[PDB]
């Protein structure tokens, strides 16, 4: 009961949530969120 | 074809002079600041081989063939006698004689702001570029200076542009 209903189910939940988060992260490319962080990263080092 | 008759060979000094342009118009706070640290490094690293000079006269009107004898006499009292051409030609030989003495020459006048106008003169110098990549950088570079800067804050962008 512990092996099937606890460890296997936790593995299932972790996998499903990881897949969902990866899907949302790939979706965020269209909005270009990473671009804003990238430019601000290479801009601060210029000022320093 | 004697109207222009551009000669294949052109007179150049012994060594190519180096001048500093960018990242904005000369005479401004940052642009004078960027060259201040840069020119300081050259004299220490190239001690015994370099000579840094400062000339305050204009250089834009300097072509290889405009007249037989531009402004030879200052008592002519004509359209060019009272102008600066009486001393413009004098400093050209000063750069010419500086290269003759086998040493590195540095020209940092206030009359150079673009390599295009100096790309057709007799000097044909070396142009060093200190580009600051994105124009947004320049902004906060000048914004931190003081009230002496925002009186002409905007022209710095078109100075780089």
């Amino acid at each position: 009961l512990i092996i099937i209903g606890s460890f296997f189910v936790l593995n299932l939940v972790l996998g499903v949530l990881s897949g969902e988060f990866s899907k949302e992260r790939e979706k965020a490319k269209a909005r270009g969120d990473f671009q804003k962080l990238r430019e601000k990263q290479q801009l601060e080092e210029d000022l320093k | 074809k004697q109207a222009e008759h551009v000669p294949p060979y052109d007179v150049v000094p012994s060594m190519r002079p180096v001048v500093l342009v960018g990242p904005s118009l000369k005479g401004y706070e940052v642009t004078d600041m960027m060259q201040k640290a840069l020119f300081d490094f050259l004299k220490h690293r190239f001690d015994g081989r370099i000579s840094i000079t400062r000339v305050t006269a204009d250089l834009s009107l300097a072509k290889r063939s405009v007249l037989n004898n531009p402004g030879k006499r200052t008592i002519i009292e004509r359209s060019s006698a009272r102008s600066s051409i009486a001393e413009v030609q004098s400093e050209i030989e000063r750069i010419f004689e500086l290269a003759k003495s086998l040493q590195l020459v540095v020209l940092d006048a206030d009359t150079i702001n673009h390599p295009a106008q100096l790309a057709k003169t007799s000097l044909a110098p070396i142009i060093v570029f200190v580009k600051v990549s994105s124009p947004k950088v320049l902004q906060r570079l000048i914004r931190s200076r003081g009230k002496s800067q925002m009186k002409h804050l905007t022209v710095q962008m078109m100075a780089y542009d």
